[PDB]
């Protein structure tokens, strides 16, 4: 159960 | 392709 | 500091306490089976039969057995765990599926009767696993008679052993070494154990994966023929025979298809899971297969005698099947019965020639009425059951009297090891010093003289008990005279 | 680490260096008294059978405990070290002298010593290479072996092919079926008549040359050793490449270091260590001693010379062809690159100490250390190859695992009560532990050399299950040891212990064991001096010693996976089980005495020993019924009694010209005594032995009588029957009796042989082992016309009875031989070990440049002479039985040496 | 070695060995998973990389001024790196749970298999001047070759 | 929620190193253990055993040998969950997880 | 390398697509350093920037 929501990637 | 004429078995391994 | 050490993927034996690892016990118990009722343990007494001559190709491993070679014969085997094989190795794997048979029915029992199964289907089911170890036992035992047992027509023996058994032990002790049962003993503990098999198990089989009420009928018709009970072994074949009905087939491709898919065979009463990935073995001892790329080439070692590719009509659906004309290139028959599922093999496209273990087929359960109608002065049945057997292969048969029941036998049972018993019953001897070889396979198929005569009574169609069995037991009588 | 009481030899570092074999115990055959080693396999991976003072046992190892400075190493990883780094071997033969081991110390132990730097004022570097190749060392077998239209003969006139054939015929139809399978593969259909005869009745093949080739063996090293205050230091790398002489692939190759070192911190510690590691690649021809058409020896007898495995340029063909074949076969070098192997071993061996001195006469020493192998091994099946099965390729990957831990700290009290009592306590704990590990992934449906990942294979029916393998134990020990030394003449030694092992369970994993023993100066108490006797020793030892070599698990009641289906897993009975299966107990007593004569130039030492092995772990076999193969019991017992004696002197001692031999000789009876069951005797099946209560481990057969000239029959003794003995060609099993003939050979020896004059010197080191049989297996093949009418076949089958030739001792054609004495071979053998002759160049060449200071330069021999009278390629390659045996080499080296 | 006054030949090598072997698993008969069926996989890791580097290096004067240093040298990078790992499932025992052991069918799957190597080779030198013992300077060229291009 | 996915955690490490040497040769030998446990409740760790053995000799006035010899056993695990967000786990869980 | 990796679409042949883009001309990156220093020692080397 992962939370997308926004990902800003590093 | 291989010839079991007979083996005596190494019985001394 | 805790030395104890106990080793991976191995767990202790103890009592069966749950329901769960019941059924996982008698899992194992048809696993071993499958390795055990396997076709390359019969193909042995199927090569000392009057059928089979040897090849320039041979390495002196069938021929022992199609020459009658005695004094390799005596001690013929492995059953060490580097390999399992040989007249040694068909004792020693029924006698563990016999221990291990024993281990389960008792652990069974015991569970049962301390009530550890939580419902009463838990209890219904394991009353039904126990009717199956004891089949697994008359099957185990029989066979073991099958090989190492005396027919009653056998002239002259070691004394004694004329009316001796086979080791009979019904609980799982592997410290156990005592001597042989008699033939009366072993036989009463194989029709009882079937039975009392027969009395739990229902009436329609339900797996055939496992043992099944149409299977205990079927194995004992089977067990009562080579009795000689004809009366008894048709009362039985009637109780299944009919419940598995022929291959449909317009042609011989037609036929091979179904034949030999253990999938959709509808004649197969009872076979062995397997998979191309777990529990398909390759069977290429009669037919000396060996895949080429998109095709197989055959080098046997051991090919029929004409008299043999002679007994099959031309339009006989077995004739390209059972037996097929693959030998040089074009030139000569092999028994091929054993070559391949299609359904095991790695690639759609490329052979492996692997097959599974089956061990009762409605054909043989046609043979086993028609025979014993015959003996029994039945003719309408006997003559119905083998007009229908034969015309479903394409080749059915003009006259119904047991010569014809004998010639149709062979050609249908070939390559399952039947022919041997069946000589020995119906009284021929060994004629392979006088069979004409296949004309043509000349230059490869030449007749080679048996080492030693095998006429009627002669004690080497009994084997002889394995040189372990012996040498650790001074109770057993051995079979062989000196 | 040895003591005054025991049964002692000591093998100096020369015996030990540069020896163009992997397998060092082969190079102490014939050196040690007791001690009888044997290499069964001319394969370079292959490691010896060391016995010492007979066979200790009918279930368990005999093997001798091997230990490396200090600890307990396999002979595997010992292989895996520089033997130019060891300084001396020990063999400890009696139950004083290996009073402070456990394991199996009743197989005696073998401790290896590694040099310790030498304290010089510069250091020693020093370098060694040496060249050399292998060959086979016996041709024999094939100088009377039929040549090719001999056996064509000898095929139709016994009706092999056909009933009405000429030879010709078959040479027509041979040749015709070469022609037509080359004819249907692109890479042959029109080479066959061009560049590949495969089928030729005009040439014999060579078949000795096509399965056997000539191959080299590569050594170098450098060492430096020096020294200073405390501290000592020796390292050195080195390597070795051996290849093996079967063309069949094999070879043992090793990249090798070590660190020692030892160093005095401070007048109360001693610290130091010995560090040692190696990348080790071997590989292993793994169809000998089994009889596969045209492989191994057997190969090389059996194939019919008119079958050619070459070209046209005498090269080895791909493939050649065999008739009636469905594949033509594919020859050894092009099996090989078909059929890719390697597998690198990273071996690392970390060793420290500590050696506490906290008082006058006390030594507080802790010793540990790690022996950690970590192999990794590929195989392919190269796919598109068209003499395959498929054109499809498949790839199996293993990986494996060995950590070896081991802890040994001691107490150490030695002290005098008074000017004539000396007196020496020592006890000690000791913990081994072993865990091991094999994982193996395997893939296939590869169509491409480039694309072979285990992860790009096909995925259904094509999947394979994974291999898995997991294997630990572990050793708890406690042990004591005392040493008593009255004046300067009398000593007593006694020893107590408990050993306690994983492989028993728990209430009977622990066994006390004890020793005394004694040793008295005769010499220096009854004659304080003599004009010619110059050493006088008596010694004598009682004591009891463990043997637990067996199978870690064989005592569980264990149950495995056998699953049925695909979707619920089974379980079926896997093994017997023995609650109560616990130690082996051996007891060994051993009067010595050793002397030396004129100056100590002339030294003997015989010693009498009785070996008892009681509680003996016998892997009982089981009836069939049984549904199981074995289980070890603590069953039977035996005895192993005999003498070793050796004895070495100068011959002339010359001052420039020193002449020295050296001799060694066991003889060792050995009886069971007790079997199983109460039996008297067992009969092992298909192996011609037996084990009766009243003897040792004998052979067991038919007495072959010949043939009767009258009908050409084969006749076999009929036991205990006579005239006024009885024939008779009607054979049984019931016919078969103990053979006078005893498996393991009871007389092990060897001598010695040197002479140096000023710089020029030679050394000869024989072995011999007598009293040896063997069945030739090969025989079996190539000497009966009843069967295997393939295979080429003795010239003296050309003789067999018929009414025209009588007077001929070969049976008539057409009855297969019986397993019988006509196969018993005397086996024994004196074997030449090493010839080498060395050239240490001038001193005075070196003097003038202060960089190089000596140098040597060396020819040698392996295994030259071999005086035997078996009939079959190697004596040593076999036990009980001889199968296409891998012959030992014989090795002809040249090699250089460098000092700075 | 140090042969005649003033150059210094350093030889240097080494390994640099990296066998990992990793374990892991997913518990059979736990009820807050999906499946009661159990699953285990093993890999095992290997990297070896050696490099040879050694160099010649002289040191001289041509006055009492004057110091001059000159070394070049040799370097070859080597690496060579492998993994390999198996995996099964459809276990139903804590004791039963070998690699061997498992299900087979829809249950078996593809090992994982990677390997990775790179090479590098170079040749380099480095020369000192001084005068004076207040100015010094340094001068280098070098060549340096990877397996990483064409 | 932060006692959740949290804990207080052990770091260990103990070392023995025997140095010296006298005359143109030098060793410095050292064994050591070191055992760091992950703060996060989701398993990580670093523990390695240590070895290490330094040596030079001056064998003569042209050549100079040495060799520095290091090994270790070592077993590392990760946090393989933390820099993703998954419900209940890593410092996103400490502060998203309803109380 | 401009390469090809084995992407099988059912089980009984191999399948193959492009697996990466490629530059043939791909080499070092080539990095420049210009260093002006300066080191200065205080008092009695008590003090050192
Ligand atoms: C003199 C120095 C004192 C030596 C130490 C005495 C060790 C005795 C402990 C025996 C414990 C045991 O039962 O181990 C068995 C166990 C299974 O398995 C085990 O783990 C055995 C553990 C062995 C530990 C040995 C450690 C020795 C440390 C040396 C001290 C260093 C001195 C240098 C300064
Ligand atoms: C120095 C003193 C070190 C003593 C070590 O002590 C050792 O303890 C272990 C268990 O811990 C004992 O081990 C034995 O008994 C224990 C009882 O606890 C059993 O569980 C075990 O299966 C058995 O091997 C050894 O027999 C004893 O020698
Ligand atoms: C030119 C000089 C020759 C040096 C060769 C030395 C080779 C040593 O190989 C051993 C490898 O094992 C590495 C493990 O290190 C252990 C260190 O621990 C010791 C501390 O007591
Ligand atoms: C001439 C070079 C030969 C190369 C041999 C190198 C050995 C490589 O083995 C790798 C595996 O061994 C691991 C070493 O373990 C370290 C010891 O741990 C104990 C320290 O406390
Ligand atoms: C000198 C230094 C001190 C010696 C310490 C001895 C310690 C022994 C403790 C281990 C005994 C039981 C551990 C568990 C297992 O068994």
């Amino acid at each position: 159960a992962s939370t997308t929501g926004a990902n800003s990637q590093r | 392709a291989s010839t079991t004429g007979a083996n005596s078995q190494r019985g001394s391994g | 500091c805790e030395l104890d050490r106990d080793p991976e993927g191995k767990d202790f034996q103890q009592p069966y306490t749950s329901f769960v690892q019941t059924k996982q016990n008698r899992d194992g118990l048809y696993a071993l089976l499958r390795n055990t009722e396997n076709p390359r343990m019969h193909f042995y007494q199927e090569l000392q039969s009057d059928m089979y001559c040897t090849t320039i190709t041979d390495g002196n491993s069938l021929a022992p057995f199609v020459n009658w070679d005695l004094g390799i014969l005596n001690d013929h085997g492995r059953a060490d765990e580097d390999e399992v094989s040989g007249i040694a190795g068909y004792y020693f794997v029924y006698n563990r599926l016999n221990q291990q048979a024993n281990a389960f029915v008792n652990n069974t029992e015991a569970a049962l009767q301390n009530q550890v199964y939580k419902n009463s289907t838990e209890i219904a089911n394991a009353k039904s696993f126990l009717a199956e170890g004891k089949v697994l036992q008359a099957l185990a035992i029989w066979r073991l008679m099958d090989r190492f047992s005396f027919h009653e027509s056998v002239t002259e023996v070691n004394s004694g052993a004329k009316d001796l058994g086979v080791i009979l032990l019904k609980e799982y002790n592997p410290g156990y070494i005592g001597p042989r049962a008699t033939k009366a003993q072993c036989y009463d503990y194989i029709l009882s154990r079937l039975s009392e098999a027969i009395e739990v198990l229902p009436e329609n089989r339900e797996s055939v994966l496992y043992v099944s009420r149409d299977y205990a009928y079927a194995l004992r018709a089977r067990i009562y023929l080579a009795l000689g009970e004809y009366g008894k072994a048709a009362a039985d074949a009637k109780m299944v025979v009919d419940k598995y009905p022929l291959i449909g087939a317009a042609d011989a491709s037609e036929f091979e298809n179904i034949y030999r898919s253990d999938a959709n065979n509808p004649e197969i009463i009872f076979r062995g899971f397997a998979s191309a990935t777990l529990g398909s073995f390759t069977a290429t001892t009669l037919n000396g297969a060996a895949p080429a790329g998109k095709d197989i080439k055959y080098n046997p070692s051991a090919v029929p005698f004409q008299w043999v590719v002679d007994l099959y009509e031309n339009e006989d659906f077995r004739k390209s099947v059972y037996i097929a004309k693959v030998v040089k290139k074009d030139k000569g028959y092999l028994v091929n019965k054993f070559l391949e599922d299609k359904a095991y093999r790695d690639v759609q496209d490329k052979p492996n020639l692997k097959v599974g273990a089956r061990y009762f087929s409605v054909a043989e359960v046609y043979l086993i009425l028609v025979e014993s109608a015959l003996q029994t002065g039945d003719t309408p049945t006997a003559e119905k059951y083998l007009k229908a057997l034969s015309k479903a292969r394409g080749a059915e048969v003009s006259v119904v009297n047991m010569e014809a029941l004998q010639a149709e036998r062979t050609r249908e049972l070939i390559g399952e090891g039947s022919r041997l018993r069946d000589m020995v019953r119906w009284s021929i001897p060994n004629n392979h010093d006088a069979f004409e070889t296949q004309p043509g396979l000349e230059g490869f198929a030449n007749t080679t003289p048996l080492k030693a005569q095998a006429p009627v009574g002669f004690y080497a169609y009994t084997w002889e008990f394995p040189q372990r069995d012996r040498q650790t037991n001074p109770q057993l009588i051995k079979n062989w005279p000196i | 680490l040895s003591t005054v009481s025991g049964s002692v030899a000591k093998v100096s570092s020369e015996k030990l260096a540069e020896k163009p074999v992997a397998n060092i115990m082969d190079a102490l055959q014939g050196q040690v008294a007791g001690m009888q080693v044997m290499t069964t396999s001319g394969d370079p991976t292959a490691v010896a059978s060391v016995e010492i003072h007979g066979t200790g046992s009918l279930g368990a190892s005999s093997a001798p405990l091997y230990i490396v400075d200090g600890m307990q190493t396999s002979l595997d990883v010992v292989a895996t070290m520089n033997p130019n780094d060891f300084e001396s071997m020990s063999v400890l033969k009696d139950a004083s002298a290996t009073s402070i081991y456990g394991a199996r110390a009743a197989n005696g132990v073998v401790f290896i010593q590694t040099k310790k730097g030498k304290m010089s004022e510069r250091g020693r570097i020093t370098f060694n290479a040496s060249y050399g190749i292998s060959q086979i060392l016996n041709t024999k077998p094939l100088d009377n072996m039929m040549t090719g239209d001999e056996l064509l003969d000898f095929q139709v006139k016994a009706g092999f092919w056909g009933n009405n054939q000429t030879v010709q015929k078959v040479k027509d139809m041979i040749l015709a079926g070469a022609e037509d399978l080359y004819g249907n593969y692109d890479s042959l259909k029109d080479e066959y008549g061009k560049t590949l005869f495969p089928v030729d009745f005009n040439h014999d093949a060579d078949w000795l040359k096509a399965l056997f080739k000539t191959a080299p063996t590569s050594q170098g090293d450098i060492s430096f050793s020096g020294g200073s205050q405390g501290t000592s230091y020796y390292a050195s790398i080195g390597y070795f490449d051996q290849e093996g002489m079967a063309r069949e692939p094999a070879n043992f190759k090793r990249y090798s270091g070590r660190l020692n070192f030892e160093s005095r911190i401070n007048e109360w510690l001693k610290v130091g260590a010995n560090l040692s590691g190696a990348i080790a690649n071997r590989r292993s021809a793994d169809y000998f001693g089994k009889y596969y058409m045209g492989s191994g020896t057997f190969g090389v007898l059996t194939m019919p010379r008119y079958y050619n495995p070459f070209d046209v340029n005498g090269d080895l063909a791909d493939v050649y062809y065999m008739y009636g074949a469905t594949r033509p076969s594919m020859t050894e070098p092009y099996f090989a690159k078909m059929r890719p192997f390697s597998s690198e071993s990273h071996q690392a061996n970390v060793n420290g100490f500590a050696q506490i001195t906290p008082i006058k006469g006390l030594t507080l020493k802790a010793q540990a250390g790690v022996d950690i192998t970590n192999t990794r091994t590929s195989s392919k099946r190269m796919p598109n190859n068209p003499y395959d099965s498929t054109p499809l390729g498949e790839r199996r990957e293993r990986a494996y695992r060995d950590v070896s831990k081991s802890f040994t700290n001691t107490a150490e009290y030695k002290f005098s009560i008074d000017e004539k009592h000396d007196l020496t306590a020592l006890m000690g704990h000791e913990y081994i532990e072993y865990e091991g590990d094999v994982i193996g992934a395997s893939s296939k449906g590869f169509e491409s050399d480039k694309l072979m990942l285990l992860s790009q294979g096909k995925t259904g029916n094509s999947l394979s299950l994974p291999e898995h393998r997991v294997a630990e134990y572990a050793y708890l020990s406690f042990f004591s040891r005392f040493n008593y030394g009255f004046d300067k003449w009398m000593y007593i030694d006694f020893s107590v212990r408990n050993d306690q092992s994983s492989r028993f369970g728990s209430n009977n994993r622990s066994a006390w064991f004890y020793s005394v023993g004694g040793m008295f100066d005769i010499y220096n108490k009854f004659i304080q001096e003599s004009n010619w006797l110059s050493d006088l020793r008596l010694k004598m030892s009682y004591g009891t010693t463990g043997n637990s070599e067996i199978g870690n698990y064989n005592h569980q009641a264990l149950v495995t996976v056998n699953n049925y289906t695909e979707d619920a897993m089974g379980l079926s009975i896997s093994t017997a089980g023995n609650p109560d299966l616990s130690w082996e107990k051996q007891s060994q007593f051993n009067f010595g005495l050793a002397a030396g004569a004129f100056n100590n130039r002339l030294s003997a030492e015989v010693d009498f020993y009785v070996r008892t092995t009681n509680d003996m772990l016998i892997d009982v076999p089981m009836p069939y019924i049984s549904g199981f193969f074995s289980q070890y019991q603590n069953v039977g017992s035996m005895k192993n009694t005999g003498v070793d004696l050796s004895l070495k002197g100068t011959i002339y001692q010359n001052k420039d010209w020193n002449v020295y031999a050296s001799a060694n000789f066991n003889y060792n009876r050995q009886e069971i005594t007790k079997l199983f069951f109460g039996l008297n005797k067992y009969m092992l099946p298909n192996t011609g032995t037996i084990w009766e209560i009243g003897y040792p481990n004998s052979f067991y057969m038919a007495e072959y009588a010949g043939i009767d000239k009258k009908t050409g029959k084969q006749l076999w003794y009929v036991p205990g029957q006579v005239d006024a003995k009885v024939t008779t060609s009607q054979y049984s099993a019931d016919l078969e009796t103990r053979i006078d003939k005893s498996v393991t050979p009871p007389i092990t020896g060897g001598f010695s042989l040197g002479a140096s004059w000023k710089g020029l010197s030679l050394d000869a080191d024989f072995a011999y082992i007598v009293g040896k049989w063997m069945i030739n297996n090969d025989r079996y093949f190539t000497e009966n016309g009843g069967g295997l009418m393939q295979l080429n076949k003795d010239k003296m089958l050309l003789n067999a009875w018929t009414e025209d030739n009588k007077e001929t001792d070969v049976p008539k054609l057409g009855q297969s031989p019986q397993f019988d004495t006509h196969l018993l071979e005397n086996a024994s053998f004196l074997r030449l070990k090493n010839l080498k002759l060395t050239y240490v160049l001038p001193n005075s060449l070196f003097a003038g440049q202060n960089v190089i200071g000596g140098a040597r330069v060396y020819l040698m021999a392996r295994n030259l002479l071999t005086v035997t009278k078996y009939k079959g390629f190697d004596p040593e390659a076999g036990g009980n039985v001889g199968k296409n045996q891998y012959p030992n080499s014989k090795q002809y080296v040249a090699g250089i040496q460098l000092s700075f």
